[PDB]
């Protein structure tokens, strides 16, 4: 039961071909939306290469490889997922023409390899520096959602994105991995996404108004439950007699009662005056009678705030988390320059922002709750990790299929390592390239020759990184428009590319594994 | 497929065609709804009734599609439901419409994204030119003729014999209490059907209307603060039974001793806490009863779970299985509780007198609930047109007289723009020909004979057909002048929300 | 979940429409032809009219539920006619359905129907003589004619005059309802068939003959009625039990026991003032020996609806315990008289002081001739209750019909277009149903209807198809007079019924 070297090969590249379809509709803003019951029934809306892999149900084993190399590739940039799958593609389709006619396997391979070396150190070339701005970041930031969801939403979002990552170089990290919190609204539109400073909470006072503007914030940040009711546990179960369940509810009650007098003398020693405010936020209830009594003093108090608010919350405002009360000075708890209490949609959401100390932003998306706000969350998300490459390195060149055709027509030329077998693997490397900008063309509805012979003679005579205009599918200089690239993006089609590639080709059985 | 892998059920030659016949298929049930109609479709779900509408949303919801391209419009037609009345039907013909027209163009050679954008630029140019389409508006809500013009398409939408009762008789009952121009509420007004009667004998009352008959005596008190309860009695004591009849002599003397006394603490609980109507969905026994006589309190038979619903949200109440006594927390609104009788039948009627968070009621009398289901959805629709938030609603000619207009102003325009995308702009004006269409066929005659004569009459902004004879032949008649009027917000979200469906859907291929 | 929209969807929904049609087709007079209908619960079931059964029937479309439900309404209503609504909905949309085919899929219809049922009606309101009941007429005598006009048809011979005037003495009394059902008429065995007797109050048919039944009163003059769900006999309060044994006297207390608490449940009422015991679930053997030695009357084994009538006439009331129970739970007369007639054993209970049941109680002596004047006896307290309701009464046979459709035939010249075509549907739809009394009648059916339009177009008369004779002839010259409501009443139900159907053409149906 096995299929043996035609027949191997045979199986990959024909999968390759049906993929390639697929994944060349989510390729730049040109491509189109898709949605998925067909990973489980129920409604998805999602315009990524890698995500889609994982939605569906995927069975075959070169879709399946296509997929797990993505993931990696999803990570650190989130955008050229869309392209990793057409490359892959055509670089096949080049190797098949001349194994039919009559060529090895391993020939193509060597000729890969010096493909691989020359394509890289070309990357080292071309690279245009680019400041570290808000401007040139605004232009990484477009592109990149422009990617992942329209023209029109995507432009709100930019602004969200950029301020993000201005902020995270005073906390002088060179990275992101905070700044990353997506918290949804509930609206009757989605064209609106809004900055919020600091942090934002889910569910704020169940008793509305108690002091929602509060000048001056001192964060407790605890989790042990003010309300706990008038139920009969014992141990948090039923026990043999009612008189022995009730002698702990007692003591639990009262317990309860102290500590919540805690946040009756912790006001005078912080505050002392109501001049000041004073946020608690617990992740667990608190009574009605208790919201009263706090809220004349001119403390707010918020109830069933989750786990990840309190982490968030630690971490930004300089706060702390704590399983106690008691009487504690200013200098443990964290400081928020404001807070304010913005009601909208079904549900209010209190807002804990200019923050002392941040290292978290909350990038807050207004939607519906349809599946077109989970569409949003995806196209921010990678939009994150686009604007990140930027700041690792220098360097950002100008796109839409520029950098691709420039770096292919330097292998035709010559030969990258001079010897024939080389040659053969480098034909195949430099039009499987050539796809990424053509098909832009294809999708917008003019023709994919007219634009190569054009796009490539402009290089020959400028020396600039003429790019595709998308929307009239004809060329046009991609760096004053913004269709611009990461030096990430094109360095991990690239890697993923001759990777996948190499041992997808070097099959000569598939004989099935239990 | 070539793949053992990579699920899809749209895509290739399945996107193109197959989507575009299933969108085409739901849109069939609103190609002879909207405006005039004698249309009736009924759909049955084991509700052991017969549900009769003319409305998307609960057509929409019972059929259920494979695929994400039919499915994705009904949350389209849903948000639309919330934001503004009727328009519903008007919502799904158009994105289904466009998507028709849509695949001719994918046939000749055009592009599926160019397609995309000319729509998004073509609904940008038809909103733009739509407030300049306002040709009546009202000044003053607390006058039934301006209100009851907007109403009236509504309730046309659904049959055509039904237009002029209702349409005064909820302006009449009001839906004038708020102001209508912050703030709004529509869970403080249902639609109460009471059986019995005909639905010319549908009245006004003012405040909550409960079927279930009254028992005891009644309260007319300002201290009357509502407590709801699911069911207060089954029995504060269950039975077991030991020679199968009794868990026997000597014991049922105690079970029921016991009872008597429990229920005289829960019913002067009740009593003592300020709670001086009580609405019970359990069981009045006859111990119950000669407690809430003495007390003087209101006593509300049964419930059903419709009844209950409207209390604790409208109330700011919670329904408590109890058999242990309990005090007031579902609190009230509601100061004066009268009794009167509504279709010979004794229903409690609850008011107070307020602009915010004040209540209203539109009662129907009706000869089977059928009858009344349908009329229902005129008169819920014409409480969600009221919806604008605004007392100059800038009303815009109802009942599809705007649509020739804004497809003359669509197509001339599309000539000046050049490329790809004036194709769709042209085919973007013929998905509001739809409208005049499914007239033309509950009308009687064909498609070709009514678009021409609107268009021969050249800008107008009155134009549109009705069921009549009139409508036929000449297919000429005045709706701007029979007071079809229909509000700017409710075509505004109708036309925005069914470009935007139309575009997500015309981009799958998964 | 199932949806199907289309032209030949509409078609779908007519005919099954006419499936239900058929059940019903003709049932006006005795003739047709049936067929035993017995359900798998193991009950064999017929009915006197058709539209009865066809209640029962549970259809699977939505559409034929509709023509369900205006049967229900109309019998409710008038209780007459009800056949009549099904037939006229139905065959109104047969000759729709090619046109349908043709185009007439518009919902345009919806608006002829209203036209073409708005003047009908009026036309007969019209046309039919208003007419006292001292006119020039005794009340009883209007209807008298009236209440004939069942009694003919079936099949009573001479009899059928005596049998009418008796009928209505009942109805005048108690009249507040347009239904038969707080007279009745009770069957009888043995006993003369050239008389009958009126009663005012109540009767029971049969009461089982026991140990002492003759031991035990047949006359009062001041009967006080305890009215019983209960029994007590063998099995509802034992006298068989296990005791202990070491003296004979054991034995004897133990049955002694329980004979003491049999007795005390007939004297707790009698000291309250009874005397009169009835109840419709059995009385044995052990039961009856109390009674008849106390020398105070019972009755065991009388129908449960009977026994219902008598709480309303006599102002007794329903009982659940007849232990230590009031006396305002009783009912009075003034006249208990038992006399056997025939096989069966009957009670009269007359001199009612509220009298809120009288009844006619037929005395044939057979099983032929009494179900046959039940059965016209029936639809006669119809007709002359009605009668004082609406008093406004106009032919019928289906020459009024005939007389609508030429009427109706007139207005289709000055309708325009695709309504005309509607109209001339629903002339059409008229003739059917005396139609089928030409086919009850034995005439060719075809050849009689045209017959009656020609005296609809030379005077306007009252021509039409008797069954009531078996001829053809005016009706209102041979006193077949039922009112002008029964026929304001189906043609509104029957176009009511219509519009809904045609215009449903797209079902969408949920198996879950």
């Amino acid at each position: 039961e096995v299929a043996r070297a035609q027949a191997a090969l045979a199986v990959n590249i024909s999968a390759a071909r049906g993929l390639q379809d697929v994944l060349r509709t989510n390729l730049g803003p040109k491509g189109t939306m898709k949605m998925l019951v067909s990973g489980a029934g129920d409604i998805k809306l999602t315009k990524d290469g890698n995500v889609l892999l994982h939605e569906m149900q995927i069975q075959h084993p070169t879709a399946s490889l296509i997929a797990k190399v993505a993931t990696a590739q999803d990570d650190i940039t989130g955008d050229g997922t869309t392209s990793n799958v057409l490359i892959i593609g055509e670089l096949l389709k080049q190797a098949d023409l001349y194994i039919s006619e009559g060529l090895h396997p391993r020939i193509i391979t060597e000729g890969f390899e010096a493909a691989k070396e020359k394509a890289l150190q070309f990357l080292e070339e071309v690279k245009v520096s680019r400041e570290m701005d808000r401007e040139t970041l605004i232009d990484v930031a477009r592109t990149s959602l422009r990617t992942k969801v329209h023209a029109e939403l995507a432009d709100v979002l930019t602004e969200a994105v950029v301020d993000s990552i201005l902020a995270i170089k005073k906390q002088d990290e060179p990275i992101d991995l905070f700044m990353i919190e997506i918290m949804e609204m509930k609206h009757k539109s989605e064209t609106d996404t809004s900055l919020i400073r600091g942090l934002v909470l889910d569910h704020g006072a169940r008793h509305p108004d108690m002091k929602k503007r509060v000048e001056d914030a001192y964060i407790l940040t605890c989790n042990v439950s003010l309300e706990y009711e008038k139920t009969e546990v014992n141990s948090g179960f039923f026990y043999k007699s009612a008189e022995e369940r009730e002698k702990l509810v007692k003591a639990e009650r009262k317990f309860i009662e102290d500590r919540v007098k805690k946040i009756i003398e912790l006001k005078r020693k912080v505050c002392g005056d109501s001049d000041k405010g004073f946020v608690v936020i617990n992740q667990k209830g608190i009574d009605p009678f208790s919201l009263d009594a706090l809220s004349k003093e001119g403390i707010v108090a918020l109830r069933r705030a989750k786990r990840r608010n309190m982490e968030r919350l630690t971490l930004a405002c300089g706060g702390v988390a704590l399983n106690s009360f008691d009487d504690l000075s200013p200098d443990c708890l964290g400081h928020a320059g404001l807070v304010y209490e913005y009601t909208l949609g079904e549900e209010k959401f209190t807002f804990i922002e200019k923050c002392n100390n941040p290292r978290s932003v909350t990038l807050l998306i207004k939607g519906p709750n349809k599946h077109t706000l989970t569409q949003i969350k995806d196209a921010v998300r990678d939009g994150l990790r686009a604007v990140k490459n930027a700041i690792d390195d220098g360097c950002v060149v100008p796109g839409a299929g520029a950098v691709e055709v420039a770096m292919a027509e330097a292998l035709i030329k010559h030969k990258p390592s001079v010897k024939g077998r080389a040659q053969l693997g480098v034909q195949a490397f430099a039009d499987a390239l050539l796809i990424i900008p053509k098909v832009l063309a294809q999708n917008s509805g003019f023709d994919l020759q007219e634009t190569l012979v054009k796009i490539q003679a402009e290089h020959s005579e400028s020396g600039q990184l003429v790019g595709v205009d998308l929307n009239t599918g004809e060329p046009m200089v991609a760096a004053e428009v913004g269709v611009w690239d990461n030096y990430c993006v094109k360095k991990q089609l690239l890697h993923s590319c001759t990777v996948i590639a190499t041992n997808i080709l070097l099959v000569d059985e598939i004989m099935r594994a239990g | 497929m070539l793949k053992e892998g990579a699920k899809h059920f749209s895509g290739l030659e399945e996107a193109v065609y197959r989507n575009i016949q299933a969108c085409k298929e739901l849109a069939q049930t609103t190609r002879t709804a909207y405006g005039p109609n004698g249309m009736n479709k009924m759909v049955i779900n084991h509700l052991e009734k017969l549900f009769v509408t003319n409305d998307a949303a609960t057509i929409l919801r019972e059929l259920e599609v494979q695929h994400p391209a039919a499915k994705m419009i009904v949350m389209a037609s849903h948000m639309q439901e919330q934001e503004v009345g009727d328009g519903t039907n008007f919502v799904l013909v158009f994105a289904g419409a466009l998507l028709e027209l849509a695949e001719e163009l994918l046939r000749i050679g055009l592009s599926v994204s160019e397609v995309i954008e000319g729509y998004e630029i073509a609904c940008r140019k038809a909103h733009e030119i739509l407030p300049n389409l306002v040709c009546c508006s009202a000044k003053n809500l607390r006058d039934i003729d301006e209100v009851s013009s907007l109403l009236r398409t509504s309730i046309m939408s659904k049959q055509y014999g039904n237009e002029v009762f209702l349409a005064k008789l909820i302006a009449q009952a009001c839906v004038s209490i708020f102001p209508d121009s912050g703030h709004f509420n529509v869970d403080n007004i249902r639609v109460c059907k009471i059986l019995g009667s005909g639905i010319s004998s549908s009245s006004v009352l003012h405040g909550m209307v409960f079927k279930k008959e009254t028992e005891g005596d009644v309260t007319s008190v300002k201290d009357a603060k509502i407590a709801v309860y699911s069911c207060p009695f089954d029995g504060m004591i269950t039975e077991t039974k030991g020679t199968v009849l009794i868990k026997t002599a000597e014991e049922l003397m105690n079970f029921s001793k016991g009872e008597e006394n429990l229920m005289d603490a829960q019913v002067k609980a009740i009593a003592d806490t300020g709670a001086n109507v009580v609405v019970t969905g359990g069981k009045v026994a006859d111990m119950a009863l000669h407690y809430a006589n003495k007390y003087n309190i209101m006593l509300v038979r049964l419930n059903s779970k419709w009844d209950l619903r409207r209390l604790c949200k409208t109330v700011g109440a919670t329904a408590l299985p109890r058999l242990t006594p309990p005090v007031l927390e579902e609190m009230g609104h509601c100061d004066s509780v009268y009794l009167s009788e509504v279709g010979d039948t004794q229903v409690v009627v609850f008011k107070h007198e307020k602009e915010d968070g004040a209540i209203s009621t539109i009662v129907l009398r009706g000869s089977t609930d059928n009858l009344m289901d349908d009329i229902e959805r005129a008169v819920d629709d014409g409480v969600n047109t009221f919806k604008v938030l605004t007392r100059d609603k800038r009303l815009v000619p109802g009942g599809g007289a705007t649509e020739i207009e804004l497809a003359k102003q669509i197509t001339s325009y599309g000539e000046t723009c050049p490329g790809l995308e004036q194709y769709a702009i042209k085919k973007f004006a013929e998905a509001f020909e739809a409208i005049p269409r499914a007239l033309a066929e509950n009308s009687g005659v064909k498609a070709n004979e009514v678009i021409s004569k609107l268009y021969a009459v050249h800008q107008e902004g009155n134009k549109n057909v009705g069921l009549d004879i009139e409508a036929e032949v000449p297919a000429v008649k005045d709706m701007l002048e029979a007071g079809i009027l229909d509000t700017y917000l409710g075509k505004y979200w109708a036309i925005k929300l069914a470009t935007n469906a139309a575009v997500t859907v015309l981009r799958v291929d998964q | 979940t199932d949806s199907s929209q289309g032209i030949p969807q509409l078609v779908s929904n007519i005919s099954a429409c006419q499936v239900i049609a058929e059940a019903v087709r003709t049932t006006l007079g005795p003739r047709g032809m049936d067929k035993l209908i017995v359900d798998g619960r193991g009950k064999a079931t017929i009915s006197n009219d058709g539209a009865t059964i066809l209640k029962l029937l549970d259809v699977v479309h939505p559409a034929a539920k509709t023509l369900v439900d205006i049967a229900k309404s109309q019998d409710a209503e008038v209780g007459d006619g009800t056949t009549s609504v099904t037939l006229l909905a139905a065959e109104f949309l047969k000759q729709v359905k090619p046109y349908v085919e043709e185009g007439l899929h518009p919902q345009i219809i919806i608006r002829a129907f209203r036209t073409a049922t708005q003047l009908a009606v009026n036309k007969i309101k019209e046309i039919a003589v208003t007419v006292k009941k001292a006119d020039k007429v005794e009340q009883r005598k209007l209807l008298e004619k009236c209440a004939m006009t069942a009694l003919s048809s079936k099949l009573i011979s001479q009899q059928k005059a005596f049998f009418a005037k008796m009928v209505v003495d009942a109805v005048m009394m108690l009249d507040d309802l347009l239904q038969l059902k707080m007279i009745g008429i009770k069957k009888v065995q043995g006993g003369a068939l050239e008389d009958s007797q009126l009663v005012a109050g109540v009767a029971f048919k049969k009461t089982f003959s026991y140990a002492g039944f003759e031991m035990q009163p047949k006359k009062y003059h001041n009967p006080k009625i305890a009215l019983l769900n209960v029994e007590l006999e063998l099995k509802a309060e034992k006298d068989n039990a296990e005791i202990r044994v070491h003296t004979v006297e054991d034995y004897q207390a133990i049955v002694d026991a329980e004979w003491n608490i049999l007795y005390d449940k007939l004297e707790k009422i009698h000291h309250s003032g009874a005397k009169v015991v009835l109840s419709k679930l059995p009385i044995g053997d052990v039961a009856t020996q109390y009674f008849a030695d106390r020398d105070m009357f019972c009755a065991g084994r009388v129908p449960e609806e009977d026994l219902k009538r008598t709480m309303m006439a006599c102002g007794g009331s329903i009982q659940t315990s007849v232990n230590a129970l009031s006396a305002d739970v009783l009912g009075r007369c003034q006249v208990f008289e038992e006399t056997q007639i025939g096989g069966e054993r009957y009670n009269f209970f007359t001199g009612c002081p509220k009298a809120k049941t009288c009844t006619f109680i037929l005395r044939g002596g057979a099983e032929q001739f009494m179900e046959e004047t039940e059965r016209s006896l029936h639809d006669a307290i119809m007709i002359v209750r009605r009668a004082i309701k609406n008093d406004s009464v106009v032919a019928g046979g289906g020459a009024i019909e005939m007389e609508l459709s030429k009427y109706l035939r007139d207005y289709s010249r000055t309708i325009p277009g695709k309504q005309q075509l509607l109209i001339g549907a629903y002339a059409k739809a008229l003739e059917i149903i005396p139609r089928q009394l030409c086919d009850n009648a034995g005439f060719d059916a075809t050849n009689i209807l045209n017959k009656l339009r020609a005296r609809h177009a030379q005077g306007g008369t009252w021509y039409g198809v008797d069954i009531n004779n078996e001829d053809i002839a005016d009706n209102f010259e041979a006193f077949v007079w039922e009112p002008a409501m029964v026929r304001i009443n189906a043609l509104t139900a029957a176009s009511e019924a219509a519009c809904l159907i045609v215009s449903v053409d797209e079902t969408i149906k949920n198996p879950r």
